[PDB]
RNA sequence: AGGGGAUCGAAGAUGAUCAGAUACCGUCGUAGUCUUAACCAUAAACUAUGCCGACUAGGGAUCGGGUGGUGUUUUUUUAAUGACCCACUCGGCACCUUACGAGAAAUCAAAGUCUUUGGGUUCUGGGGGGAGUAUGGUCGCAAGGCUGAAACUUAAAGGAAUU
């Protein structure tokens, strides 16, 4: 957080799952951070600018982070038609 | 010994001594 | 504590099923909580079924069977070598064999 | 002398790691406790307990001697060390490695108002391991360390000034009072307040930035 | 049978956040369920909620966020003066810079600091954070 | 009571392993090629380890044998997984399909020579 | 976001229909749910290969992203997937787990096998599941040629794919090596299939 | 699953479900118009009408109880609603 | 629920369940029944006197064996005959 | 208290074993075992797991009811009702996997939704013994049931798991 005069004093500030919005913890090593390399014209990986997101391990030890990943892909347009909202 | 055979010796044990107050009565 | 899930026996739903008798020593158990081997046996033997084969007529008439439902308390079919007590993990299994 | 053999201890060796709180951003495992050294170099140490552990055998008991360590310094950072040995020297030096490699963040935030550095925990946090759990309350100024002497010394070693503790369980159980202890404190950063709602733009971990000089051919 | 339909709803959202869902159903819907989870929404708790009328009771599915942690209900509705507020948000609430103690008083249901600036005081309903 | 202990067969897995083309199956000069390209404390020794290797040896000329990869074995590997079969089993015999499959192409608008077959219930 | 090129050819489709890839397992799970399409009659569940196209795209677009081909470990403990993951490893980086895993190689950076990846790729989350369970412990992403009943555990990316044809296991490690050799300059043109046939991913006898 | 659109179900979905435990509850029960084989008189029936309903000119039977829906007499014509 | 009512109007049963199962406690059974006042050597004080009758030799429990050296005491104010034990290196022959 | 009393069989008798054996083993055998009309009110009466209500994960099987197959059996020209098969659904006895979560662990889909402690409600426990004893009351024909101490005594008793 922050004191009275700015000056933000918290020794770093945590990310957070893409799927749940939990924290993911310093000791959470079951959980992942996905690269997806953005492409240009005519289809090349272009090396260095990447799209991410981060599944935090609750996820990825329940088996939604298939489906969790789905949909963040498609909501960002990585996918287009594979996840359903509907069920 | 098993409380089974506790409760039985206790058991015999106190009509002896409801026998002995009905003399005394 | 507690060694069995099924707690002796198969008995889930009832509070009381039967009582069987044993075949080897006739102690009193609970019809689901027996040990029961089916008893298949041929009339003959594996040796003197030719010798009855010749010796008889009616040839190759039936070979017939002996069909016996065997109830074991507990401790006559460990000691029958029937049920032979197992590990902790290999005991949950109940396929027969 | 030190020659690295994992991504991170071959990347912090060569300075493009110059705090620990990346490999806590990142969550990345540390796996050499030499990497605890160049990114902490402050780190003071002290064992807290040393009890024989007895295995018995045909031929008596062999004896073995159990070390709980405690590293950190007084800004953030403590870990908690675990190890049994033949000697007790060894127990407590492969304790200290332990320990050292077990390094976690804890958040300080402050009881009232925001005015200095803060000097307690953001929020209420407990931790339990087997039937002891502590509970960690935010105390004000001035208040001191309110903790069993075991408590107490994991949380000077934390940086925390002023806290209040709860307990409950069989707090004489040394090891677990100090492990639930800290899983309290490890929660710590675990617990999401609003001043933590923002999003933020999920940074790419160091070992693809500077992957070049990891994994030498 | 049904004692509290507020703590079957608060239930339902604290195993929903739990596991991870962004979305949860609640029945039977009452006011004082649509008059808490406002409070929840006005401080960013929950997202949306939405009300299905079947002529029962009504059902709600609420939008999750994942930034809520807890949400229970105090039953009974202990007598709540302005002095024992304080006493209350100490022994429901993590921190004292965030969360809120809920609070039905006759100016209306809402959160424990609202209650401070309209120095107002009641029944204590629940608490979140 | 013959086994062969851990240090006869970890030398001769080695020797085998670099010093194939120089070994050949015969004992009497694979002792002499031991004392030679390995360091022996004794003569039995020695020849356990040659022995073991003539064994060894006799055993790779008629198939391979796990955990020893030499040279001469190894370029055989890639000689013969490079082997593709000809241009057969995926290219077009004539691809049958049923009427559920069928749908897939359909949803996916993609035409194909598509065969819509009967199968048994 | 990806142009009209990055879809289902019809000669894409034609190997994945003449692979038997679309014929899925008969047991259902409840997360491999969202690939069944309209279940087919003697029990068999049909893949959607367009929903498996999408995600071996995605696929490719995850592993040529790490910088270093390298780091990216591929395995297959199965025999039908070991000629395909060691095909795999040489045409891109890819070193690979062909066979047994030797536990202890993402944890215990002292054995001989260790490694310490960005990315595995596992042909089974079944037969692989040892592997899977090592990544949980040291961060590792993880792709899984799945089929619809096998778990998708720390699966971060799932391949929806038949796994018991030999000829669906090799043509999807080979799809995806095509892919990320075409985000990439080792195959800069895209319509243009390779010269070398799929069959060298395949599983031969005897 | 963890993201799912509750307010809309698709309709296969909700046809599997019980009755009383779709989104809104209703009846999967409906009314029939049946065709008595002796005239041509209108008789409403319920599907599970549970009583040997009767009309006027055949009174006998025009459907029979069961445990579910009732079974209408092997002779007559029905159209729904 | 957890036992216990939770009920806004059940003060009276959590009362008089507090009151019965405050019995189960070894110093509120004694403070209640008064055994300290009743029956006890002494009447509910820290100290009494009394007259020695006797000079005893009691032999310690087990797996201690000495003579602790005790005396026999009447006291003044019930007329209970307790032993006392006398607690310093010699000082038996200071009692008499 | 009548009836009935084949079988087995507290008691008892007897033959063995044994140092002894008034035990196990063997052979008899009264009460009992069955029933009618009354009593008793206790069991490791157990799932050692109160009841009602809500939610939290996957699967297959099974019992009862229901719904739908242009399904099989009655493959006899477009072939009743039951029986079976497939897909659902409600309710029930259970089980398997995993451990989200809990636990001291054994283990547990409840023993989860508990120091982030509150859905409703009943009953019970407060170290081990003395002791379910003594006394009083009440019920019972009796056996006994329910209720139920104190003096005194003690540093452990106990639970689960490891070698
Ligand atoms: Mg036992
Ligand atoms: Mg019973
Ligand atoms: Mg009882
Ligand atoms: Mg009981
Ligand atoms: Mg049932
Ligand atoms: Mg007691």
């Amino acid at each position: 957080m922050e004191n009275d005069k700015g000056q933000l004093v918290e020794l770093y500030v945590p990310r957070k799952c893409s799927a749940t919005n939990r924290i993911i913890k310093a000791d959470d090593h079951a959980s992942v951070q996905i690269n997806v390399a953005k492409v240009d014209e005519e289809g090349r990986a272009i090396p260095g600018e990447y799209v991410t997101y981060a599944l935090s391990g609750y996820v990825r030890s329940r088996g939604e982070s298939d489906d969790s990943l789905n949909r963040l892909a498609q909501n960002d347009g990585l996918l287009k038609n594979v996840w359903s909202y509907s069920r | 010994m098993r409380a089974k055979w506790r409760k039985k010796r206790t058991r015999r044990l106190k009509r002896k001594r409801r026998k002995v107050r009905a003399r005394s009565k | 504590p507690k060694k069995r899930a099924s707690n002796g026996r198969n008995k889930k739903g009832r509070g009381h099923v039967k009582p069987v008798r044993c075949v080897n020593c006739s102690k009193s158990i609970p019809k689901d909580k027996a040990i029961k081997r089916m008893a298949i046996r041929n009339i003959v033997e594996a040796a003197a079924v030719r010798d009855l084969s010749e010796a008889s007529v009616y040839p190759e008439y039936a070979l017939p069977k002996t069909y016996n439902k065997l109830h074991y308390c507990v401790s006559c079919a460990i000691h029958a070598r029937i049920v032979r007590v197992r590990s902790r993990e290999d005991r949950k299994n109940r396929a027969p064999p | 002398g030190w020659v690295p053999v994992t991504k991170l201890g071959r990347l912090v060796k060569a300075g493009k790691i110059t705090t620990i709180e990346e490999i806590f951003l990142h969550s990345l495992p540390v796996k050499e406790f030499q990497i605890i050294d160049t990114l902490l170099p402050g780190l003071q140490d002290e064992v807290m307990n040393i009890k024989p552990v007895q295995k018995q055998t045909r031929a008596g008991q062999r004896t073995r001697f159990k070390a709980v360590v405690v590293v950190g310094d007084s800004n953030g950072h403590v870990g908690l060390g675990i190890k049994t040995a033949k000697e007790v020297a060894g127990a407590i030096r492969a304790g200290i490695i332990i320990a050292k490699l077990s390094v976690i963040p804890i958040r300080r935030g402050y009881w009232g108002t925001n005015l200095g550095q803060p000097h307690s925990l953001a929020t209420k946090t407990t931790g339990k391991c087997g039937s002891v759990t502590v509970r960690l309350i935010p105390a004000p100024r001035g208040s001191g360390i309110v903790a069993s002497p075991a408590v107490k010394k994991l949380l000077q070693l934390a940086g925390v000034e002023d806290v209040y503790t709860q307990s409950n369980g069989k707090t004489r159980t040394l090891e677990n009072t100090l492990k639930a202890a800290f899983v309290a404190i490890g929660n710590t950063y675990g617990f999401l307040t609003p001043n933590l709602w923002a999003e933020q733009p999920l940074p790419v971990s160091p070992l693809d930035i500077y992957s070049d000089e990891a994994s030498a051919q | 049978t049904r004692s509290s339909v507020l703590a079957d709803a608060l239930n339902a959202i604290n195993n929903a956040e739990k596991t991870g869902k962004r979305q949860v159903l609640i029945r039977p819907s009452s006011k004082v369920i649509i008059k808490f989870l406002q409070v929840m929404q006005k401080h960013g708790y929950i997202g949306e909620f939405e009300y299905i009328d079947d002529h029962r009771s009504g059902k709600i599915v609420v939008q999750l966020n994942g930034r809520l942690n807890k949400c229970g209900v105090i039953s009974p509705r202990f007598n709540v003066k302005i002095g024992d507020i304080e006493k209350w948000t100490a022994n429901l609430l993590p921190a004292r810079q965030f969360g809120y103690v809920i609070l039905t008083t006759s100016a209306g249901i809402m959160d424990h600091e609202e209650a401070r600036r309209k120095h107002v005081s009641g029944k204590i309903l629940g608490f979140v954070y | 009571g013959r086994v062969r202990t851990k240090t006869v067969k970890r030398a001769s897995k080695a020797l085998i392993e670099r010093y194939y083309p120089k070994l050949t199956l015969d004992f009497q000069t694979n002792k002499r090629l031991c004392d030679e390209i390995a360091t022996i404390q004794s003569k039995r020794l020695r020849n356990k380890i040659a022995g073991y290797t003539t064994h060894l040896m006799k055993r790779i000329q008629k198939g391979p044998v796990r955990g020893i990869s030499f040279k001469l074995q190894e370029e055989e590997r890639e000689r013969k997984d490079q082997y593709v079969p000809e241009v057969s089993a995926l290219d077009l015999s004539r691809l049958n399909v049923d009427n559920q499959t069928s749908d897939l192409v359909k949803s996916l608008g993609l035409k194909l020579p598509l065969s819509v077959i009967n199968v048994s219930a | 976001s990806l142009p009209a090129t990055f879809d289902l050819t019809p000669e894409d489709a034609q190997l994945l229909l003449a692979a038997n890839t679309h014929l899925g397992a008969r047991n259902v799970q409840v997360h491999q749910e969202p690939y069944v399409f309209n279940a087919r009659p003697d029990g068999v569940h049909v893949i959607n290969v367009g929903k498996t196209w999408e995600k071996l795209v995605l696929a490719a677009r995850i592993i040529a992203a790490i910088p270093n081909p390298e780091d990216v470990v591929a395995i297959s403990s199965r025999t039908f997937g070991q000629r395909a993951v060691l095909k795999f490893a040489a045409h891109t980086g890819a070193t690979p787990i062909a066979g047994r895993f030797t536990p202890g190689s993402f944890t215990n950076y002292i054995t001989r096998s260790f490694k310490e990846p960005r990315l595995v790729i596992v042909t089974d989350p079944r037969s692989d599941a040892q592997a899977i369970k090592e990544a949980s412990y040291v961060n590792i992403p993880v792709i899984a040629l799945t089929d619809l009943d096998s778990p998708s555990e720390f699966v971060d990316v799932a391949i929806p794919c038949n796994n018991r044809g030999k000829h669906s296991i090799g043509l999807i490690w080979y799809l995806l090596a095509r892919e990320v050799l075409r985000l990439r300059g080792a195959l800069v043109d895209r319509t243009q299939p390779w010269s070398i046939m799929p069959d060298l991913y395949f599983y031969r006898d005897p | 699953v963890l993201v799912q659109d509750l307010l809309h179900p698709t309709a296969a979905s909700e046809a599997r479900k019980h009755k009383l435990k779709t989104l809104v509850q209703g009846p999967r029960s409906y009314f029939l118009d049946v065709k008595c084989p002796g005239c041509l008189n209108i008789t409403t029936v319920f599907s599970h009408a549970q009583t040997a309903v009767t009309c006027e000119s055949c009174s006998t039977i025009l459907c029979t109880p069961t445990g579910g829906k009732a079974k209408l007499s092997e002779g007559t014509s029905f159209r729904r609603k | 629920g957890k036992g216990k009512p939770r009920g806004l109007n059940s003060a009276r049963k959590l009362r008089v369940h507090r009151r019965n199962n405050r019995w189960a406690e070894n110093n509120y059974k004694k403070r209640l029944l008064g055994t300290a006042f009743k029956s006890s050597p002494f009447g509910g004080s820290s100290h009494a006197k009394g007259i020695v009758l006797e000079k005893l030799g009691i032999e310690s429990k087990q797996p201690n064996s000495a003579i602790r050296k005790c005396v026999r005491v009447q006291l003044i104010k019930n007329g209970k005959k307790v032993t006392a034990f006398v607690p310093n290196d010699g000082c038996l022959n200071f009692v008499d």
